[PDB]
RNA sequence: GGUACGGCGGCCAUAGCGGGGGGGCCACACCCGGUCUCAUUUCGAACCCGGAAGUUAAGCCCCCCAGCGAUCCCGGUUGUACUGCCCUCCGAGAGGGGGCGGGAAGCCGGGGACGCCGCCGGCCA
RNA sequence: CUCAGGCGGGUCAGGAAUCCGCCGUAGAGUGCAAGGGCAAAAGCCGGCCUGACUGGACCCGUAACAGAGGCGGGUCCAGCCCCGAAAGGGUGGCCUAGCGAACCCCUGUGCCUCCCCGGUGGGGGCCAGGGAUGACAGAAAAGCUACCCUGGGGAUAACAGAGUCGUCUCGGGCGAGAGCCCAUAUCGACCCCGAGGCUUGCUACCUCGCUGUCGGCUCUUCCCAUCCUGGCCCUGCAGCAGGGGCCAAGGGUGGGGGUGUUCACCCAUUAAAGGGGAACGUGAGCUGGGUUUAGACCGUCGUGAGACAGGUCGGAUGCUA
RNA sequence: CAGGAUGGCCUCCCCGGAGGUAGGCGGUGGGGUAGAGCACUGAUUGGAGGUGCAGGGGGCGAAAGCCCCCGGCCUCCUGUCAAACUCCGAACCCACCGCCGCCGUAGAUGGGGGGAGUAGGGUGGCGGUGUAAGCCGUCCACCGAGAGGGGAACAACCCAGACCGGGGUUAAGGCCCCAAAGUGCCGGCUAAGUGUUACUCCAAAGGGUGUCCCGGGCCUUAGACAGGUCGAGGUCCGGGGCCCCGAAAAUGGACGGGGCUCAAGCCGGCCGCCGAGACCCCGGCGCACGGACCGAUUGGUCCGUGAUCGGGUAGGCGGGCGUGCCGGUGGCGUAGAAGCCGGGCC
RNA sequence: AUAGGAGGGUGCGGCCCGAAAGGAAUGAGCCUCCCCGAAGGAAACCGCGGCGACGCGGGAGUACGAGGGGAGGGGACCGGGGUUGCACCGUCCGUCUUGAAACACGGGGCAGGGAGUUCGCGGCCGUGGCGAGGUUAAGGGGGUUAAGCCCCGUAGCCGCAGGGAAACCGACAUGCCCGCAGCCGGGCUUAUGCCCGGUGAGGGGCGGGGUGCGAAAGCGCCCGGAGUCACGGCCGCGAG
């Protein structure tokens, strides 16, 4: 039986957390800052449910191209299409 | 050091990744040889395409003979002692010696094609093209023994 | 510059749990009393207001351990289990094997580990 | 503020009423399925409130890559507000389900408009909310055909062929046990390994611009896993006979009763009255009893036309090689 | 649902101007599969210890109660598991950055426009399902849409991807004859015509003092076994290679056939020789791109590069050949036009 | 009249034909000799290694080698064609289909006929005219054997200004930045060519502007002049 894709489809392990990492994460990831042109990895924090990108884009690396509110505008290349996402800094990590 | 790489197997039943690796190495057809460096990138490419090629270390004398006989310029023109002397100031033997030592590179000779189209070996290959050279085949790394094969293929 | 002094943090167990010894210049506490501020779906138990008669008994601070938990290094099991590419290699089949490239988990033995580190201030000098 | 559960102690009070202390990483709870997340909370108990709001942008998903009406979600600007000391939080439910085009109609709210002009009644238009299509990207909708017709399909069934052998038939390994003792004279549990394509089934690979079915008669031929006929071995083989097994396919394996029957049952003989393959051999050889059209009767089901792998009577067989 | 639309994949033309990434090395991130394991959730044999636990049943006692067991629940030991378990966890895959390599100013990545075809796929490896065949996905290798040389023929397996005329060497594989190339060489094995099968086709459990060997043993050269006397090695066990039994079908017959036994079979190797349109060379044609020169309508001659051009179904694009008639231009024919039969040349 | 394959393919050999159009007495097949020769490529014999099949060094890159030339002798064939023989290879044509020699369908032979046509609208491209303009339609006059030919014909249609359902309102003739080709200057380069610095049409991007929704912000569409007509071609829709 075909199943359509939803936000939490097949995310039992991808969006799970380590048992020893249960609770609030350290505030550094929440309060980190980025600059235009910087490249950041998309690593979702399951506890924070706001500003979360689609899990299909988890683990990719994107380019910051602006900012709106408290969310960063991240551009990715899915195949040959440019996709723009609004991701909270808690779901982001600097490259290197 | 310098590595001589000769394609062994044909152009059929080849998957896109290995086909493109061979195209990048410029080994488009069978019985075609190229000379490359021993850099990690080239070693990785050789590992990727190791099931359709053979490779080894090339000696100065073998390289000199290869340039003298099967070397060709743009336009499929023969490479001659007069031309090499007029363009570099030394004979083929000295050019090959310097290239093997690593002082200079083949590209330093203008209008020299980077691929040598060899002749099928005399007495044929002494192993099946379905097995590696270590177990009696004609594929993969074979070390200094590639000089004998290059001599046979001219 | 010292200090078995405190406040705000970083990594978030190699830092935890459980044990042993040591301390009260200042500082941190226990603690004396509830008119005023604040509160009990009763209780000044907590929270809050007012202080020093006593105490270092313990929170806290200094030092130590390897019982549990965690986790880093080395040696054995072991280049074992497993696996990427090629194969006119074997096997009735299941499945295995050769060449090149990767390579555990658990267990056993010997070490490590009872946390590092940053900004400022108090007291003394 | 901290749960489920457990331990020790308490008047009625016990397994379970209501309490007190300790252990207790969540083993509780969430409005609801499952997954994930939540412990000085997102859980429990309280105070206030309605942001479950108005005017709009950009983006992700349904629908990767790679097009989309509708729908859901995310990040924001402005307005008027809620909570809080403040930071900060609020565009419904901790995240993922609980729903839906065109046309038409109802409601709110302001504006535009109705054929030469002006007023009145009424109509039309723009924006927002609602009434449903579950076949859920949205026709309003019951059956028989055996009197059937047409266009196709071996993209797709029934017979046969092909693959497989679950099943069918026939062998083997081990040996618990039965056989006065004795496993193997004979039978051989519970388990396990195979052969054939002779029953049935599964698949849908060839054949639907046509390869005529079951049964019987006539005739030809082949396999052995042999019923008799030839020769042997073991025996719980005294003889006459039996049980098990081996070599062996030259010959035979017949006649009748009911039934369309193959088969099975029965009768009298016989050495025996073996099982099968050949397009389930053989309809350009025969017969046409059964099966499967068109007529008709009975039973049952259906309001009905009708239907029945339910009976029953009748129902064509082309040929100049 | 034998049919269509939007996309994906093909082709032709044009704009844009400086980059791009199929392969590889190193780095920064993501993962929870194979394997493994019990630290959670659910299963699981027995034993030990602790708990009266609504267990439950008996001894014991008018009754309240104790003493026995069995059961339930915890800790440990012991012996086992998981697609809807995970304290751990690869190979490997993906995103991004630097570089090597390759492609690109003879114009790529990218953008616009015109025309399609395609909506039954098959074989092969992997995953779920099924007794199996098969069904359903996935991998893009081969046929579809693919020539030539082999596997006896064979879609799919091996070599191999192909313009035309020649010469040579090799690939798959092959060398007793059919049939080009050895009755080739050394060491060993098989006695079964086993075999003469890379894969498309291939019979098992179970057994064999049948042979050739390896490794462990106990006795062990006047002493060990076969029958207290001889007087040289015995008696077991676990394995490896080949072979043997287990092994019955229908027209007469299948290692392709003949046939083959220190092989013409099988093992561990080796040496020569044959064998493709593949690889190399000579001459020729066309095509793509650039250049020079030259045409009064799309062009023509020549030159330079092509290891990185030459198979082809649906389909796209360019050139060319042929027929009737009309406006021009230049002509042929009764000394024989068109038409018709047989030949030469391009 | 002892021989097997869809009737053919490659090569040649018998028998036969062979004036013309093909070469050829200005020399054909043919015989002899000489020179250079790409890729490739032996052996006699000498020495050595190996148990052996055999190999290594010299001979030797020699003889030979596709082909490219020359000289001598002879004097009429060669190319081509019909049939047939030998060796090897080859299971017809069209079609649906994953799959055709097929026991799947259409296929006795020959000749003749036979199936992307026309109009309307629309999107594109190849070319030509004119150009902020383009272009006629019906129709009229002249001339003509004639329907050919010449001129007129601005009604009409598209474009020049877009936004909105409507009322209605109503825009850059360049303010600025990157920048290809071309141009200018400089360096290397024999030259080509490359590099560097400016200007840069066309191109891209900002800024500003009109209108619709709004309280505004902000967004959608649009704005710094290229369209129109004609011939031919591809395609979409409707007509058989």
């Amino acid at each position: 039986v075909q199943k359509a894709h939803s936000f939490r489809r097949k995310t039992r392990k991808k969006l799970s957390k380590h048992p020893r990492r249960r609770g609030l994460p350290p505030l550094t990831r929440f309060l980190q800052e980025f600059e235009v042109g910087q490249r950041v990895h998309i690593v979702i924090e399951p506890s924070y449910h706001k500003g979360m990108p689609d899990p299909r884009f988890h683990g990719r690396t994107g380019t910051v191209v602006g900012k709106r509110g408290e969310a960063y505008i991240v551009e990715i290349k899915d195949g040959s299409k440019v996709k723009t996402l609004f991701i909270h800094p808690v779901h982001l990590r600097p490259q290197k | 050091a310098k590595l001589a790489v000769i394609r062994i197997r044909g152009r059929v039943n080849v998957k896109r990744p290995v086909r493109d690796t061979l195209a990048m190495l410029r080994l488009h057809r069978v019985n075609h040889c190229v000379i490359v460096d021993d850099t990690p990138s080239y070693l990785g490419m050789l590992q990727k395409a190791k099931d359709y090629i053979t490779w080894g270390e090339i000696n100065a004398e073998t390289l000199a003979k290869l340039i003298r006989k099967r070397g060709r310029l743009i336009g499929n023109k023969p490479v001659t002692d007069e031309y090499v002397k007029e363009k570099l100031g030394m004979t083929i033997e000295e050019f090959a010696q310097k290239v093997v030592n690593g002082e200079m590179s083949l590209k330093d000779l203008p209008n020299l094609k980077p691929v040598f189209r060899l002749h099928p070996p005399r007495g044929g290959f002494r192993g099946s093209k379905k097995r590696s050279f270590k177990e009696g085949g004609a594929l993969g790394y074979r070390g200094e023994k590639i000089n004998e094969l290059i001599e046979r293929m001219l």
